[PDB]
């Protein structure tokens, strides 16, 4: 199946500044990938759904795009909550998806 | 304010059987698309087991022929029976009325389940 | 009097796999070969019946559907087999006998900027009865408020559009799915080849 990896693994941004995020698939699907955010003790909460739309109770920094293989996260500006584990999830065989890695955002 | 709550984690030796039930309060367990996600301790949850609201059930290829994922309508409640457990099988187990596709995914607070010797 | 297998193959705009439509021939002397002789298939799975033979045996009745699917789900177009296109859109039946061709069509479906054309049903009380169409947009009742026609929290609509574009996987594009059933019983034979 399709094999998601996520880079950088150690982002580190101060608060207030904007962060890049970033996934890659190993082949190209049918362009449904969803954003999640875990924080620790905690499940993985949806973020962003299809790729380039936000799911409810979401903040408006949280912004996807990319198409294809490529698939980028934007956080307008991080303010001391917004540090978790991203995941970059492909339901392109839903019910069944493969999450990322881990791109932990520390302070 | 959909919640689900896991039980049934503990300690099993390798080769046991155990009993993870999920009580779900929010909706029906018999009409929605039902996930047992697992997240080992160094990684990204991976996918085990999913039952369709008709009664198709798909499991995981490492785990295809062991475990048995049931439901309970009566009781709203969700069962995954856990035969022939490993080392491997260490992790945290969470209950996910996935709907990704709709943007609605809600994700249990999720047990722990150790195999060791 | 031929057969109109030319018209089933060499038709636009099939209909999705939700609204598939039977088109039940009679009356002809179909002749197996323009179906072979019709692009690169990428299934061609015959249950039942030697594809090879197919020129020579009559039988009483045969059917064709036509379906617009991905193209992972043309595995699930075969007896015994669950998923979401053969458990709430198209269930064979366990003793099916006749043939699963599906094409790879990608380049008359599947906009650039999406086709949105083509609804799939995901959302069912129970699984389909073998060879039974559903056409219905009730709302699904997926908690335990009563829906009432609002389209709210835990109350979806059951059809889900494919989004098909030229930038998708090869498991993904757009699929056409053919499928011939034949029925032979006690009513004399109408249909076959030349060969008999």
């Amino acid at each position: 199946e399709i094999v998601m990896t996520q880079s950088p693994a150690t982002l580190a941004v101060s608060p207030g500044e904007r962060a890049t995020l970033s996934c890659r698939a190993s082949e190209s699907f049918n362009s449904n990938l969803a954003w999640y955010q875990q924080k620790p003790g905690q499940a993985p909460r949806l973020l962003i759904y299809g790729a380039s739309t936000r799911a409810s109770d979401v903040p408006a920094r949280f912004s996807g795009s990319g198409s294809g293989t490529e698939f980028t996260l934007t956080i307008s500006s991080v303010q001391s909550e917004d540090f978790a584990v991203y995941y970059c999830q492909q339901y392109g065989d839903w019910p069944l998806w493969t999450f990322g890695q881990g791109t932990k955002v520390e302070i | 304010e959909v919640q689900l709550v896991e039980s049934g984690g503990g300690l099993v030796q390798p080769g046991g059987s155990l009993r993870l039930s999920c009580a779900v309060s929010g909706f029906t367990v018999s009409r929605n698309y039902m996930t047992w996600a697992r997240q080992a301790p160094g990684k990204g949850p991976e996918w085990v087991s999913v039952i369709y609201p008709g009664g198709s059930t798909f499991y995981a290829d490492s785990v295809k022929g062991r475990f048995t994922i049931s439901r309970d309508s009566s009781k709203n409640i969700l069962y995954l029976q856990m035969n022939s457990l490993r080392v491997d099988d260490t992790a945290v187990y969470y209950c996910a009325r996935d709907l990704t596709i709709r943007g609605e995914a809600s994700w249990g607070q999720g047990t722990l389940v150790t195999v060791s010797s | 009097n031929l057969c109109p297998f030319h018209e089933v193959f060499n038709a636009t705009t099939f209909a999705s796999v939700y609204a598939w439509n039977r088109k039940r021939i009679s009356n002809c002397v179909a002749d197996y070969s323009v179906i072979y002789n019709f692009a690169p298939f990428f299934a061609f799975k015959c249950y039942g019946v030697s594809p090879t033979k197919l020129n020579d045996l009559c039988f009483t009745n045969v059917y064709a559907d036509s379906f617009v699917i991905r193209g992972n789900e043309v595995s699930q177009i075969a007896p015994g087999q669950t998923g979401n296109i053969a458990d709430y859109n198209y269930k064979l039946p366990d003793d099916f006998t006749g043939c699963v061709i599906a094409w790879n069509s990608n380049k008359l479906d599947s906009k650039p900027s999406g086709n949105y054309n083509y609804l799939y049903r995901l959302f069912r009380k129970s699984k389909l009865k073998p060879f039974e169409r559903d056409i219905s947009t009730e709302i699904y009742q997926a908690g335990n408020k009563p829906c009432n026609g609002v389209a709210g929290p835990n109350c979806y609509s059951p059809l889900q559009s494919y989004g098909f574009r030229p930038t998708y996987g090869v498991g993904h594009q757009p699929y056409r799915v053919v499928v011939l059933s034949f029925e032979l019983l006690h009513a004399p034979a109408t249909v076959c080849g030349p060969k008999k």
